[PDB]
């Protein structure tokens, strides 16, 4: 077995203890941070000090023993000692998983969670997730020997890690397909009021004032649905609402939908088609001037054509498909099913009517929804947050999972037991997710930073007390 | 008794 020095365990579990009790402190003294994500942040810097405490605790047991076997005393400390570790690991990792929780719930159903998430209801299920952790981890200690275990926690360990994976890739390989652009898309590009945007917009195309529905993307048969709405427009033809409605279709593909919009162009009048790809800029313009956006895609992962459009005022009327549905609320726009022209016909007919009434508060809950899903907002800063603490988790418990991967499946191979021989070093790493987690969490939250610049202030009034 | 569990 590789050595390290029994100090270092006991160093690092205060280092880890000094820096964790800071983190609870803070987040109980300061009301700013009385929100679910930082008393989740707070059972998890419970697990990561109890886990460097008890890890700390052991080095001190173990060199006393070897100063001084003491019969079942030792093994029932140890096994004490290994379900508080055992608790808090399990503990941590429910504790990422409820922010994890937190994130995609605070980032698409922001209003809805912080109503359920209450100081109350936040205590319950932290509490909940220790009291099955404590009893889990008791029994997981008792069963140590037993594959079932160890094929548990490393199963624990792999979820974390294909939650780490699938989180890199949406957060940073994916960061700009559907995160939205507030630099480009902000109505401080626009000039005028919505009114005479729109009454210009209308005037350049030829068409009279009325309410205006704007189509974007791709003519084709089964993807952005240009069809649904080409059905939907021929539905509405016949109606005598048509008449104060006008449409305004973009887009190239399909010769024979190309063919059918510029039919439909020549027998309306309201209805204008541009068969050319325009610029980010215009589109902009148009997202600015015009009332609605139809989005009636078959398939969009990615809100971000809806999430453009809100930001300049757009009320979109898309289809309960990926990331429209996500995106898309009732505040903040209509819904519809995929595929179905009468049931988006009466989605317009829906909007026409909405269009009587002010629209000014429904454009600024699309803003504000649209502002939300930023990089640089609040909610995409701790899905960030989120994703640097769970891939720390995962780097530094990743040799000891390798270890215990190796321990029941590899025990006599000289490769596995060589990797094997420096679990000290392993141990050392676990240690290192007690401290490297309150860096983080000060990292990321500038009101935790400002909080522990008070403690700092307050331990050097408290020294200063002390001795005088 | 060693440090953590299954070394
Ligand atoms: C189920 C809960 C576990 C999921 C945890 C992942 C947390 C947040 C995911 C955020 C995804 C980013 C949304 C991009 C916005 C968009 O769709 O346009
Ligand atoms: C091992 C046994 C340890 C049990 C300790 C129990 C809970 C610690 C978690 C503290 C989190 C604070 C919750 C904040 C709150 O919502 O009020
Ligand atoms: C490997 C691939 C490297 C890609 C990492 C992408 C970093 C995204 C940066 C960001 O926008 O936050
Ligand atoms: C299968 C089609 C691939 C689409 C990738 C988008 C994944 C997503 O973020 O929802
Ligand atoms: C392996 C990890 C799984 C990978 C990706 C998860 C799929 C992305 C989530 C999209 C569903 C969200 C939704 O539209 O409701
Ligand atoms: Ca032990």
């Amino acid at each position: 077995q590789l050595f390290v020095s029994p100090v270092v365990f006991v160093t690092l579990g205060v280092i880890s203890l000094l820096e964790n009790i800071l983190v609870i402190v803070a987040i109980a003294k300061n009301k700013n941070l009385h929100s679910p994500m930082y008393f989740f942040i707070c059972s998890l810097a419970v697990a990561d000090m109890l886990v460097s405490v008890s890890l700390g605790f052991e080095t001190i047991v173990i060199t006393l023993l070897n100063s001084t076997d003491a019969q079942s005393f030792t093994v029932n400390i140890d096994n004490v000692i290994d379900s508080v570790i055992c608790a808090s690991l399990l503990a941590s990792i429910c504790s990422l998983l409820s922010i994890a929780v937190d994130r995609y719930f605070t980032i698409f159903y922001a209003l809805q969670y912080h109503n359920i998430m209450t100081v109350k209801r936040v205590g319950i299920i932290i509490s909940c997730i220790w009291a099955a952790c404590t009893v889990s981890g008791i029994l997981f200690i008792i069963y140590s020997d037993s594959s079932a275990v160890i094929i548990c926690l490393i199963t624990m360990f792999f979820t974390m890690l294909a939650l780490m994976a699938s989180l890199y890739v949406h957060m940073f390989l994916m960061a700009r397909l559907h995160g939205i652009d507030c630099s480009f898309w902000n109505e401080s590009y626009l000039t005028g009021s919505r009114d005479e945007r729109k009454k210009s917009l209308l005037s350049k195309f030829g068409m009279d004032e009325g309410v205006t529905f704007m189509f974007i993307g791709r003519f084709d048969r089964g993807q952005k649905g240009v069809d649904v709405l080409l059905k939907a427009i021929e539905i509405l033809s016949s109606k005598k609402e048509f008449q104060e409605m006008r449409f305004i279709i973009i887009g190239k593909g399909d010769p024979e939908l190309e063919g059918w919009a510029r039919s439909l162009e020549e027998k309306h009048g309201n209805v204008k088609v541009i068969t050319e790809m325009l610029s980010r800029e215009f589109v902009r313009e148009l997202y600015g001037s015009v009332d609605f956006v139809i989005i009636p895609s078959y398939f969009e992962p990615f809100g971000l054509v809806a999430l453009e459009a809100m930001c300049l005022g757009a009320i979109p009327i898309a289809s309960a498909v990926g990331g429209l549905r996500d995106i898309i609320t009732n505040e903040t726009g209509i819904l519809v099913k995929a595929g179905d022209p009468g049931e988006l016909a009466n989605a317009i007919l829906k909007a026409l009517e909405l269009s009587r009434s002010d629209l000014s508060k429904f454009r600024e809950n699309c803003k504000k929804r649209a502002m939300s899903f930023s990089r640089q907002g609040a909610n995409m800063k701790g899905a960030i947050t989120l994703t640097i603490l769970i891939g720390v988790f995962v780097v530094c418990w990743a040799p000891f999972f390798l270890h215990l991967i190796f321990y029941i499946s590899c025990p006599q191979n000289p490769y596995c037991v060589c990797f094997m021989s420096h679990f000290n070093l392993y141990l050392i790493l676990i240690m290192c997710n007690s401290i490297i987690n309150p860096l983080i969490y000060a990292l990321r939250s500038q009101e935790l930073r400002k909080t522990f610049k008070e403690i700092i202030c307050c331990y050097e009034f408290l020294e200063v007390l002390f001795q005088g | 008794l060693d440090h953590x569990r299954w070394k």
